[PDB]
RNA sequence: CACUAGGGUAAACCCGGUGACUGGGGCUAAGUCGUAACAAGGUAGCCGUACCGGAAGGUGCGGCUGGAAA
RNA sequence: GCAGUAAACGAUGAUUACUAGGAGUUUGCCAAGCUUCCACAGCGAAAGCGUUAAGUAAUCCACCUGGGGAG
RNA sequence: UCGCGUGAAGGAAGACAGUCAAGGAUUGUAAACUUCUUUUAUACGGGAAUAACGGGCGAACGAGUAUUGCAUUGAAUGUACCGUAAGAAACAGCAUCGGCUAACUCUGCCAGCAGCCAUACGGAGGAUGCGAGCGUUAUCCGGAUUUAUUGGGUUUAAAGGGUGCGUAGGUUGUUCGGUAAGUCAGCGGUGAACCUGAGCGCUCAACGUUCAGCCUGCCGUUGAAACUGC
RNA sequence: UCCCAUUAGCUUGUUGGUGAGGUAACGGCUCACAAGGCGACGAUGGGUAGGGGAACUGAGAGGUUUAUCCCCCACACUG
């Protein structure tokens, strides 16, 4: 279902953004074991966007592993100009997101994980709402799947078999 | 109210000498206080947006309520919000006087405007926040055309090279052609950060 | 009785009047039957806006104007018997030509020389 | 049965989700009009009306994109249910998927889509959303 | 619920309650101190907090926490009571306004003077 | 002479207060007596009902697994 | 003859239509009408449900809105 | 609530405070030169006031013209001249969220939360918000979808009645023909101030005012017949 | 055009008629046959409140209040 993309050696414009840092714990007989998990979103300011989770014992190592995983896992999103073709709602775990296209001079009306995802994908005119949990993993995944479920008018006409649906 | 504090502190804090040219900015490029030039602790994106807003405010001599109202005006107006905000900031009467070169600094222009040495369309206007429109004429008052400070400031300002300002030395006046584009405005303020800070 | 009068509607130090048709018992700035114009006495030409047809109709049905409202009506030319003429017709008063009387009186401008030779 | 139109939409939706190529529905006049609208707008591959001893059968052949193995129809939603009827004027006609979908609406001029309903300036009952 | 169920019954909304009900929506109140005593905080905190039992003008008993370093409050002292609850202290949901009526400002203060009613030093 | 505000009378109702004495509840510390539940918590636990005990509780009858072991 | 309660439980209200596979099993002729376990899509926070749905939809009823106080 | 001032341009690294011999306060101060918004003193000084009443002029009473007097506010707007940086800055933060740092003290305390008895308590030096204001308390609204028509749920988180029958009520397979209650459409009436684009006047602005764009409810009257109702 | 069913029956000029009187005016408005009227689409009773336009607030739906302003109502120590 996802468009997917090979390692973008040519499309090396992938800027990496950090969503959240967490210090998870594991218990053993000796004591407690501490690690670090980072959520990293790589984007080329175009429909290409990837997400990754990097786990390590140190923050730079976790961020690097997240960058690597995000680079490995890439998809393409059908974005026209700085907006989205239509509205779209998505759910992933306890997180629910809703995106609506806005006017050209509106900016991005979102904050946090959704704002990071939208910046990485290169959408600059959208109203975004979160109606579920604020979990970073689920918010990032729900926003990405909302973007992936979109369809431009050309694709709509293509799978409908017609040319102009009075658009 | 006015800032009326030391200026080299703000110049050193922001790096750019926004108040003109000074001999202090060299050999001293640290924010004021005993904790200056001790590396640079990671400032957040919110801190950077705040520092950009403060840079604009200290540059144009505008307090926070007036700045917020200017942002509201730019948002209501048609065009790019940041470009409109910078145009509105540059369209103030004291800034227009400073760009015309009647006074050396923006604060000097504000003092002249307040002390009523500036006429707009032949009438004395003394509100420094007065919004100058294109087509208007801003000139020295006839009773103060021989001020030593004004004469010194105009001495060496034979350039008057600003494209959106037409200077007439015979009448000791000037006119505004149009609102300049943000790229034409010579200010290092990143209006995008201020826009997102004020809209979020 | 029904009256033609002014309601004070500007602000402190700047009076702007709304010429209305109102019952005499109504409050000064309160209920009114109809609005027929406006009056700005701050401008030297003494700005007046008036609905001629409605003002004439109210005068015809018998609204009694106050002193200033009557002066405004006379200045605008509502107070006439040209319609009262039972023995003549098409009696163009043409008094608007004389009532124009454009008072373009201005003031000479003088300047003080700046002899600051120092 | 409580809502034959909702049942028709549900049959189509379940056939699409299961991946079937042909779906058979009991026939009705309004259902035949809806099938005609769907064929005209290009959401279904074909249809056929069979008149047996019962009320009849509508046989619908669905349209799949061989390029992407994706059906032409993505969402079918019933709007005006028996428990809550919805009527709109031509000025307040809904727009589905920002104009990329259709809204089947019954108007005094017949059963049509929101586009021609707006063009002819007639309102009515919003049957369903399709995209 | 169904649309018919909502038509029959509908939805219910409940108004909230004031965090400081003894003020009766007044920003402050006047009161008289019954007993000026000392109290112990909860488990993770150790101190000797200064509290007063105050009888408000609306005939209500409140426990008001006296802030700042030292106070001159005694029994039968007219004080001003405002809102605000201390976390560790249970049942103390009011504050005494220093520098008003009988209670005076905190001596020796230089910072946060307006919160403790201390005049600007000469 | 009717009509009626107001007055007296009685009742009964409703709304409040106080009262010798006599009962729960919440919160804070921890004095005293035990160990009921959490592991098969050392008698699997819980639901209903009845009787009985300084208290947690115990027992009878039916039910449940939101129980091991088998 | 009263009483009207339960872990009165599938802790899952009643109708209607539709949507994969396996393994068993009762009944009248491959096939209903049942009755039990894995398990696609889909659903779900997960454990899990999955044609006897907790899936896809429509109609009507019951009930919930932090814990204690308090049934 | 809006606007303005508390000075403008030059001036090296004084004295005193803080930190470590050197950072910082700091071009800050002290000096020297311009300006007088605004205070102070003097003078000129509007507009808000237009009709009046009393004279006329076309004539049979109404109007149309020309004059006198009329300002509480009021030495208020505005204007002009003396000589003067002179008369004019505080309040709350500074461990994370959050913009801002080190020394000296030490239960006293602080506190929105994480909590702290010191990058959190008190003072000192600095820095950061704002600014004639700055903080605290009270009240209301939004995020809060925490009453969910738009727009939530009920196996185990709160939540399916012990199970049926059944009254009112709610919903109603397919088709033909009427009707026009719901529904749709056209026309007409009705609906100060405030609020939205454009101006105009307040030296700007708050504000005042004019005009275009809202009337998107209600009522009356003509048509349509796909759907619901009969 | 607000809550309470831990308020379910209320009503005897009360519902209609004939006539008369009275009023600016129609009318059980008042006065001299029939038994009707209102009620789970909430009568009756109890509690609370002056009502709108404004204003504020929110993307909207909506929510809060009617301080100043305008309209309507009620009142002038208590009857
Ligand atoms: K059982
Ligand atoms: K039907
Ligand atoms: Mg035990
Ligand atoms: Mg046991
Ligand atoms: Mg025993
Ligand atoms: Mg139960
Ligand atoms: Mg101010
Ligand atoms: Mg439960
Ligand atoms: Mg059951």
């Amino acid at each position: 279902i996802v468009y997917n993309r090979v390692k973008s050696t040519n499309d090396l414009e992938l800027k990496d953004r950090l969503v959240a840092i967490n210090r998870v714990t594991k218990v053993t007989k000796g004591g407690r074991t501490f690690t670090f998990a980072a959520i990293v979103v790589v984007g080329n300011e175009d429909g290409v966007i990837g997400w990754g989770l990097g786990k390590a014992g140190e923050v730079p190592a976790a961020i690097a592993k997240g960058v690597e995983a995000a680079k490995k896992n890439l998809i393409r999103v059908p974005v026209h100009n700085g907006t989205i073709p239509h509205e779209q709602a998505a759910s992933y775990g306890g997180a629910s997101v809703f995106l609506k296209p806005a006017t050209t001079g509106t900016g991005v009306k979102a904050g946090g994980a959704m704002r990071a995802v939208l910046d990485s994908v290169g959408v600059t005119d959208v109203l975004a709402k979160s109606k579920g949990s604020s979990n970073p993993h689920n918010l990032v995944k729900a926003t990405i799947q909302a973007l992936a479920e979109m369809r431009s008018p050309l694709m709509v006409a293509q799978n409908r078999g017609i040319s102009v649906e009075k658009v | 109210a006015r800032y009326t504090g030391p200026k080299s502190k703000i110049a050193r804090k922001f790096g750019d000498p926004i108040f003109g040219a000074d001999k202090v900015l060299s050999k001293k490029n640290y924010p004021p206080g005993q904790h200056g030039n001790n590396r640079r602790r990671k400032t957040s994106e919110y801190g950077l947006q705040l520092r950009e807003k403060q840079k604009a405010k200290y540059t144009y001599g505008v307090l926070e309520k007036q700045f917020r109202h200017l942002f509201h005006r730019a948002q209501r107006a048609k065009g790019v919000t940041g470009e409109l905000l910078i145009q509105f900031l540059e369209a103030r009467l004291d800034n227009v006087v400073f760009r015309l070169g009647i006074a050396p600094t923006r604060s000097a222009a504000r003092q002249l405007v307040s002390h009523r040495h500036i006429t707009v369309d032949g009438s004395v206007v003394n509100i420094p926040s007065y919004s100058v429109k294109p087509g208007q004429v801003i000139g020295v008052r006839e009773r103060s055309k021989s001020l030593e400070v004004i004469a010194d400031a105009l001495t060496g300002f034979n350039h008057s090279k600003y494209p959106w300002m037409e200077w007439d030395q015979s009448s000791l006046s000037g006119k505004l052609l149009h609102m300049p584009d943000r790229t034409d405005i010579p200010e290092n303020i990143k209006e995008q950060l201020i826009v997102e800070l004020y809209s979020k | 009785a029904t009256k033609i009068r002014l309601q004070r509607h500007g602000r402190k130090g700047y009076a702007f009047y709304k010429i209305v048709v109102a019952d005499s018992r109504a409050p000064r700035d309160g209920k009114f039957i109809e609005r027929i114009g406006s009056y700005n006495p701050n401008t030297n030409p003494a700005t007046i806006d008036l609905n001629f047809e409605r003002a004439l109709y109210w005068i015809g049905v018998g609204a009694q104007p106050t002193d200033t409202a009557r002066n405004i009506l006379s200045r605008e030319g509502v107070l006439m018997m040209k319609h009262l003429l039972g023995g003549v017709k098409k009696g163009a008063f043409d008094q608007a030509a004389a009532e124009n009387k454009f008072e373009a009186w201005l003031k000479g401008k003088k300047d003080a020389l700046n002899n600051m030779k120092a | 049965m409580t809502d034959p139109i909702a049942d028709y939409l549900t049959r189509l939706r379940n056939a699409i989700m299961a991946g079937h190529r042909v779906v058979s529905v009991p026939a009705s006049n309004i259902k035949k009009e809806i099938t005609k609208i769907l064929f005209d707008k290009g959401y279904i591959l074909n249809y056929k009306f069979e008149e047996n001893d019962s009320q009849g059968i509508i046989k619908v052949a669905l349209k799949y994109d061989l390029a992407h193995k994706v059906n032409a129809i993505k969402k079918l939603k019933r709007v005006s249910r028996p428990g809550l009827r919805k009527y709109v004027g031509y000025r307040d006609m809904p727009r589905v998927l920002n104009g990329l979908g259709i809204a089947i609406v019954s108007t005094p001029r017949g059963v049509m889509t929101d586009k021609e309903a707006r063009e002819l300036k007639v309102g009515g009952e919003v049957l369903c959303y399709v995209y | 619920p169904t649309i018919q169920q909502l038509v029959r019954k509908g939805r219910e909304s409940f108004a909230d309650k004031s965090k400081s009900p003894a003020l009766n929506s007044c920003p402050q109140r006047r009161g008289v101190c019954v007993r000026v005593y000392t109290t112990t905080p909860k488990k993770p905190n150790s101190a000797m907090r200064k509290v007063a039992r105050v009888r408000l003008t609306n005939s209500k008993e409140v426990n008001a926490y006296i802030p700042g370093e030292g106070h001159n409050l005694q029994e039968h002292s007219i004080v001003l009571v405002r809102g605000g609850r201390v976390k560790d202290l249970p049942g103390v949901r009011y504050h005494i306004v220093r520098g008003t009526l009988d209670t005076a400002g905190v001596n020796g203060r230089t910072q946060r003077r307006s919160k403790y009613g201390a005049k600007r030093p000469k």
